[PDB]
């Protein structure tokens, strides 16, 4: 019902994925016994998502973060719905679905 | 009597990557954003500037409360109460508890880069083989000639002598934070505009004009040269001195115009030590 | 000094005669067209550890090098990149080539040179003198000589067509040229058969080289 | 049929046995001026991406083995606006300078 | 519908066929059990978009990067359509469109 | 006494394919931007200068914690921990693990070629595995002179005698970058320009300058000539020496110039004896 909310749905799955892929990358990443920061990349990654000047700011990273996140199944089922919505809307309402998403993400675990 | 010394000052051409906003992913994005005419043009922060000279402050002996260790990188407070009787830099630039909390004298506007800002973005690499997270770096840089706009609030100075080293500290500014390292960038002055005058209305706001994209010529507005030919901007209150003169000289009709009766001198020491004594007159020192 | 560079190829092959200049030359021309027309383009003697019958064995430090001016390069890199050659029934095969730089140095020197008609060593002294002038070069001549003093003349063989003429020159070594007169000299040279691999000055220690043997 | 008059004409004057790696390597000249003038224009893409191809095939396989005429040099001198005697006949040099001026590009060689 | 959306997703469409043509290069590259770089390849595609300073730069990483990438059959039946939204738009805006289709590949295979 | 030594060096004509970029498809661009009247100039990276003077400093004794192996083309830390005390390297250069993080004494700027890059791509064919195969790649390649600009902060130094080490290895700076340096380019510098004063402004940043690209005279830039005669540049503060000094020499006025009392000497060796002479006395070494 209301295929822009299905559309804003799969968003946020799509940056949950992502987020998955990132925090994937920075647990290989670390080594020995230190703490993987997640805690800490996560707080910067909210802070850089406040942190914008408008349409080419926060969109590049929009567009790095989910190409950082890699392989993203969410974002494989639904090529045009989702190309549209990030190239269309508002960026500030982007912004408000990543930041949810963000919040939601944590389900998965 | 209140007195204001306005300033715009443009520094020397060169390559410069002296500000760095948040670092992508491996470029240290050069601070940039739009200016006159719609397009981005680089910036140097005023604080950067700010900084730079009380540190000079600091070097020529003088008493300052923060003190710039070299060594540990560290700040450290001579007294945790601040005192602006005392200290030049409390005097001079203020300072917040979160007391008295001062307003400070030197007031500074953010450094524009007279030439617009494209690209140039420099290449980094580390040795050979044995590739870390480390190895590869981009780093941005601009070749331009920055320029920035200060006021000064003499009647605020808690003591009225400081006013001198401060415009010696303007003559030869220190290092502006920045990659020094690779991009020494001297921000030393090599042309000044400044008025000393009794009224709050600043004008001699950026002036310096560049004549063609992409070039080092940095010839004077049009519209501050009609502000002062018009009649504002008294001539006897103006105090130009640089590399500028050169090209102010050469200007037809230049004798004619109200902009000859300024003081204007091609060197810039002869033209601070007549502004030094002026001010020393003007202020009973 | 760097606005003039020595094309090195890293040559392997057969054993090679050490009067070889026509014979590299003419399968150079055979295999490289226009290096037949070109003039300011010179070739370095091809080093090695000699045979007991006058024949060079060609080893890892053995090369050949063409001296050429860098707005020209572009007209023999195609031929002779990775190109191989035959010198009678002889096989050789040239590597990629690097790029050197034409270094002064405070003396110089040269294996063969020769001037038209001057076969006495004090007349050959007098035309280097003469064309050493020309070049507003300064310096002082001396002749390499044998193990019996007596100044060390070569032999070039051209063996055009069914004939073959002789020409025999000196090995000049002149010391005291201030670098760039020093540069100016490994340039030009002396002699003008640069192409006939003769005239290619080098700095003095190959001097040292060939009078040992 | 111009081209191939040209071809004819034009092995009496060269004075020489034409040498095939001679010819491999302004092909590949060639192949670099096309890159270069798709580097500046896109457009050129879509005109130039058979015979861009074609001419990367006849590069990677053996220099030695002969190249067909009127399949792939006919046409790739035709798009590179170029003759065949100018091609078998003028030296890198000239032939470099012509193709830069031909696609409008800096270069000198 | 929205003529200027489908020339962008046509656009997502050639980015993703070029760079199939680019991992098909990649993979029959190597060979023997080494495991083929292309989550490596993904950053390095990532990190080469990223670095640009404007109009030419970029814009000849574009056009390389189509070149490398082979034939491309969206490109073949849209060459105008697409020279023509290249040679337009904000370069920012097509970055962020190649970024996106970067990370649009991925339900091709 | 805070003192400083800046200079702009310019190095001699010749064939220059140093410090290549991201090779975009073929061709292995050389480093380009803009400069002065809007013509693309090519550039050398400050750090390729700064790597070359390391190792010269690794090479004739002169312990330093980075060691260049040559052979396997690895840098080996002699310490862990970074020590400019007792490294001359760590005390010059300064460090940056991510401890103590060095400023570091010496700052330079990227060199910038004397006249406009115009063209000259050079035919490159590298081999192939493919039956023995040859593809043909590009290259830039640029004839020009480079001159950079670079200061040294002689009281950071830890140990103040290892400032002369440093001028020795500028005159004697080993090959930049090594392998993808092309046609071996000489960095020895061929003209001086060095102004050894104890306040932070610096001119003379980039005061080398002819253009003109159908020659290669490297003349003097005239508002560096202006800047000496306005009264600013104190000329027993200024050092200059080259092929520049024959050519200044033979002007007509240079007696009666401001230019005769700055140190002048035709041989470079001169300048560096005599000005080495002038820190030592001055360093109290």
């Amino acid at each position: 019902n209301s295929e822009e909310d299905k559309q804003y749905l799969i968003f946020i799955k799509v940056f949950q994925q992502a987020m998955k892929g990132n925090f994937a990358k920075i647990y290989a990443k670390t080594e020995e016994g230190k703490d993987p920061p997640i805690k800490k990349k996560v707080e910067r990654l909210r802070a850089e998502l406040n942190y914008c000047y408008d349409e080419l700011s926060f969109k590049e990273y929009l567009s790095d973060f989910l190409v950082r996140g890699g392989l993203n199944k969410y974002f494989n089922e639904h090529q045009e719905e989702i190309a549209l919505l990030i190239k269309k809307s508002p960026w500030q309402e982007i912004r408000i679905w990543s930041l949810l998403a963000i919040a939601s993400y944590k389900p998965k675990d | 009597p209140n007195y204001y010394l306005y300033g715009t000052v443009l520094t020397r051409y060169g390559l410069a990557s002296l500000n760095h906003d948040i670092r992508r992913g491996n470029k240290t994005i050069l601070q940039k954003g739009y200016w006159n005419n719609g397009k981005i043009h680089s910036f140097v922060g005023s604080s950067a500037i700010r900084w730079a000279l009380r540190f000079y402050l600091q070097k020529q002996g003088y008493l300052v409360n923060r003190v710039w260790d070299e060594e540990e990188h560290i700040n450290r407070l001579t007294s945790e109460d601040f005192d602006p009787e005392k200290f030049y830099d409390d005097d001079i630039f203020g300072f917040a508890l979160l007391p008295n909390q001062r307003m400070g004298a030197l007031g500074m506007n953010m450094a524009v880069s007279l030439t617009p800002y494209d690209g140039a973005v420099k290449l980094g690499a580390k040795s050979g083989r044995e590739k870390d997270s480390t190895s590869l770096h981009f780093t941005e840089y601009h070749a331009t000639r920055y320029q920035y706009y200060f006021g000064i609030d003499a009647t605020h100075l808690k003591d009225f002598s400081r006013i001198l080293p401060m415009i010696d500290g303007i003559m030869n500014l220190p290092k502006v934070g920045g990659s020094s390292n690779i991009f020494n960038y001297p921000f030393c002055p090599d042309s000044l505009v400044f008025q000393w005058t009794n009224h709050f209305a600043s004008y001699i706001s950026y002036c310096f004009e560049y004549c063609d994209p992409k070039s080092k010529e940095a010839k004077l507005s049009q519209e501050f040269i009609d502000e002062v030919e018009c009649g504002q901007i008294d001539p006897s209150k103006l105090w130009i001195g640089g590399t500028i003169v050169k090209d102010l000289q050469q200007l037809d009709n230049f004798e004619s115009s109200p902009l000859n009766k300024a003081h204007i001198y091609r060197n810039r020491n002869e033209m601070i030590e007549a502004l030094k004594t002026v001010i020393k007159r003007d202020l009973g020192l | 000094s760097e606005e003039y560079v020595d094309l090195t190829f890293k040559l392997r092959g057969a054993p090679i005669p050490l009067d070889n200049g026509y014979l590299t030359y003419a399968a150079l021309s055979r295999i490289c067209p226009p290096l037949h027309e070109l003039k300011s383009i010179g070739i370095h003697p091809i080093a090695g550890i000699p045979t007991r019958n006058n024949l060079l064995e060609l080893t890892a430090q053995s090369r050949l090098k063409i001296r050429i001016y860098h707005q020209q390069i572009p007209l023999i890199y195609p031929y002779l990149a990775g190109q191989a050659f035959h010198i009678g029934q002889n096989f050789y095969q040239l590597d990629i080539p690097d790029y050197k730089p034409l270094i002064s140095s405070e003396s110089v020197y040269s294996r063969l040179v020769i001037i038209k008609g001057f076969q006495d060593s004090t007349n050959f002294i007098e035309a280097v003198q003469r064309q050493m002038d020309n070049l507003g070069i300064q310096g002082k001549i001396e002749l390499l000589t044998r193990q019996d003093g007596t100044p060390q003349r070569r032999q070039l063989t051209i063996n055009k067509e069914g004939k073959q003429f002789k020409v025999r020159g000196f090995g000049v070594k002149i010391s005291e040229l201030n670098p760039e007169d020093s540069l100016t000299l490994q340039e030009q040279g002396i002699g003008g058969k640069r192409k006939m691999m003769c005239g290619i000055f080098v700095p003095a220690t190959r001097s040292k080289e060939e009078e040992e043997t | 049929i111009q081209g191939i008059s040209e071809l004819i004409a034009l092995t009496p004057q060269l004075g020489y046995k034409p040498i095939p790696i001679e010819l491999t390597r302004k092909l590949q000249l060639i192949l670099l001026v096309f890159e270069q003038a798709i580097g500046k224009d896109v457009k050129l893409l879509g005109d130039l991406g058979g015979i861009m191809e074609s001419l990367r095939i006849a590069s990677t396989t053996n220099q030695s083995q002969p190249y067909h005429l009127v399949k792939l040099i006919i046409p790739v001198c035709e798009k590179a606006k170029i003759s065949v005697f100018q091609l078998f006949g003028s030296d890198f040099k000239e032939l470099g300078k012509i193709l830069f001026g031909n696609f409008s590009l800096e270069l000198k060689l």
